[PDB]
């Protein structure tokens, strides 16, 4: 207790680790999409096969593809499978039916492969040649300006 | 930082007795004549008191400042109380009173802010003489 | 709208105090209950630079007898408190005539030191006091390092020095 | 834990930010105030700290320590006081970067985790390269003069920041070759 509130209600801290999601929201239909589709599905008698997903919130996407697309590495929504980030598809949002999702993802993903990989290589720089060094130092110059104005939208 | 302020006060009551205890006739003119000396520095020490006054009254005067500010006659009045404890308990008059300020301004003389006050006490003590 | 509200690396100062509470009480849970070591707070930010411009005037807080990583900044200034105290202690006097001298050499330090406490700053940040305080209090060590507190006195101490 | 950082990469370790030898400083790795994506970010801006801790711990080590009482002169000796007395001048910008940053901290108190990897990622290419200079220095009891190779060969290097670095530690140790060289000629 009085931590514990204080983190309740001012922090939320429960869709990028195990614990149930919900958010204050005031559903109907064109924002409960995947939802309605998946009562229609059940209605439908598919047979059942559960949908049990954590369900993430929205905004926070967002905040999400901001961090990879800056040039940090390692996230919970995009995950490595052998060391290509792509999208997981474990969290559902209220709506988009949950395939659209997988599309918007995928494409974001696909610029976030091409960060990863240049960020791996200048981080095995630090842990003569004199070239790729003086490239990894260009590469660098480019990516704290992508990275500031990449920050500067997340705050 | 209260503490180490006090004690120029007992240091400024032995300096004010020496002058009408030690002025008779007994000891003489060279006791008045070096006790007329130490009445300048309190002259002195009282218009230091003045300027501070007028700078403590607007609020710009504080105990750091207060400090470091009497530090200085701190050491004059220690050198003056000393002397007149010296002076009277060797009962002293005459020219033994002229020797001890020649061995007092030799005994600090490595800053010489003790040594300028000895040779000015003996030279006004010694123009009786 | 509602507003998203913040995270636990973007909110201090009220979340810090939390936090700092959270994790104490963790701590002694963790531990048993002989971890205790009372108080996740005190003191401020200008107040505790007050207090810790006042230890070198000679008084001590109450870990000492002559938030909790406010231990290890201040150890680092009340180390520099304690060394003063025995540099004034050394420079009460005021054998030899050369020492004399220098003793009141010292004190032209001493009294750099005694101007600049309590007048120079207007309640710097906690970090700057030890960044300020650290090209400076260096020299301070230094100082305790020559004084003694066998040690040399008069002209064997003036040929070391010299 | 906004303040602790602070704290810690200045130089006075925080109880979140716990000093090791084996890994430096390190954030606690299982409190629920830290998440994958911020973890990344924590990692990167503590070793940073790290080397600033050694930095300070060697130099006061070396500088001003005795009054004339090794003989080793990549331990001990004019030259290598002389790298330290440069190096603390050196060392400022990141004094400044961390005072800088607790300013903005004070007049708003929610600021992003970004803000400060943000402002710490210019010290993150240029610290490790100055780390071995040093390291190469004590390593091979680099004694006198050799001191002024160790450091120079690799301000020769492509990248200007850390060229600048090591140029100025190499001016102060000029500063005592010279001091030297003005008596004995």
């Amino acid at each position: 207790p009085d931590d514990r509130s204080w983190l309740e209600h001012h922090v939320v801290h429960q869709y990028w680790t195990a614990r149930p999601s919900q958010f204050p929201h005031s559903l109907h239909l064109h924002s409960n999409l995947a939802a309605v589709w998946d009562q229609h599905l059940y209605s439908s008698d598919p047979l059942y096969v559960p949908d049990d997903r954590v369900l993430v919130t929205e905004t926070q996407v967002i905040r999400e593809t901001l961090w990879l697309l800056s040039g940090v590495k390692k996230l919970f929504i995009f995950q490595l499978i052998d060391g290509k980030v792509t999208v997981r598809n474990n969290i559902i949002v209220t709506h988009l039916t949950h395939s659209c999702l997988r599309s918007v993802l995928e494409q974001i993903a696909a610029y976030g492969q091409v960060v990863f990989r240049l960020q791996e290589f200048i981080d095995e720089v630090m842990g003569p040649f004199r070239t790729y060094q003086a490239f990894m130092w260009a590469l660098y110059k480019y990516f704290i300006s992508f990275k500031e104005e990449l920050a500067e939208i997340e705050k | 930082l209260v503490h180490r302020i006090l004690p120029v006060a007992a240091s400024y009551s032995a300096v004010t007795r020496f002058i009408e205890e030690k002025s008779s006739f007994e000891y003489g003119q060279v006791n008045h004549a070096l006790a007329a000396a130490m009445r300048t520095l309190v002259k002195e020490h009282l218009i230091l008191v003045s300027q501070l006054e007028q700078l403590h009254r607007q609020g710009l005067l504080s105990l750091q400042k207060l400090w470091f500010y009497i530090q200085p006659a701190m050491r004059t009045m220690d050198i003056l109380a000393s002397l007149a404890t010296s002076v009277d308990k060797g009962e002293c008059l005459g020219g033994s009173t002229l020797s001890l300020l020649h061995d007092r301004s030799f005994s600090y003389t490595g800053d010489s802010q003790a040594q300028e006050l000895c040779l000015y006490l003996t030279k006004a003590a010694s123009a009786p003489y | 709208g509602h507003r998203e509200e913040p995270y636990l690396t973007e909110a201090g100062r009220d979340a810090f105090d939390k936090f700092c509470r959270l994790h104490q009480g963790e701590l002694q849970l963790l531990a048993g209950g002989v971890l205790q070591a009372p108080q996740p707070v005190l003191v401020k930010e200008c107040e505790l630079v007050k207090d810790v411009l006042n230890v070198l005037i000679g008084v001590v807080s109450a870990t000492f007898s002559l938030p909790e990583s406010i231990s290890s900044l201040l150890s680092e200034v009340a180390e520099y408190g304690t060394c003063y105290t025995r540099l004034s202690h050394f420079s009460l006097q005021p054998k030899g005539l050369v020492f004399q001298a220098f003793t009141s050499g010292l004190r032209r330090y001493l009294q750099y030191y005694r101007a600049c406490v309590l007048s120079t700053p207007p309640t710097l940040s906690l970090l700057t006091i030890g960044f300020l305080f650290k090209k400076l209090g260096r020299q301070l060590r230094y100082l305790a390092e020559l004084c003694g507190v066998a040690f040399p006195t008069g002209v064997k101490l003036l040929s070391y020095l010299y | 834990m906004i303040h602790e950082l602070l704290l810690a990469l200045s130089g006075y370790p925080g109880s979140i930010f716990t000093w090791n030898k084996r890994s430096g400083l390190q954030v606690s790795q299982d409190f629920p105030f830290l998440h994958p994506s911020e973890t990344s970010v924590l990692n990167r801006l503590c070793r940073l700290g790290t080397d600033y801790i050694r930095f300070t711990e060697f130099i006061e080590q070396y500088t001003g320590h005795v009054q004339q009482q090794q003989g080793q002169g990549g331990l001990h000796g004019i030259y290598l006081r002389a790298f330290c007395t440069g190096l603390d001048s050196v060392l400022q910008p990141y004094r400044q970067a961390l005072l800088d940053l607790e300013q903005e901290f004070l007049g708003d108190p929610h600021l992003s985790i970004s803000h400060v990897n943000y402002f710490l990622d210019q010290f993150q290419l240029l610290f490790p390269s100055v780390m071995v200079v040093v390291e190469q220095i004590k390593s091979q009891k680099i004694h006198g003069c050799q001191i002024l190779e160790t450091v120079y060969k690799h301000s020769c290097g492509g990248l200007p920041p850390v060229r600048s670095a090591l140029e100025k530690i190499l001016a102060v140790c000029h500063g005592v070759m010279y001091k030297q060289l003005s008596a004995w000629m």
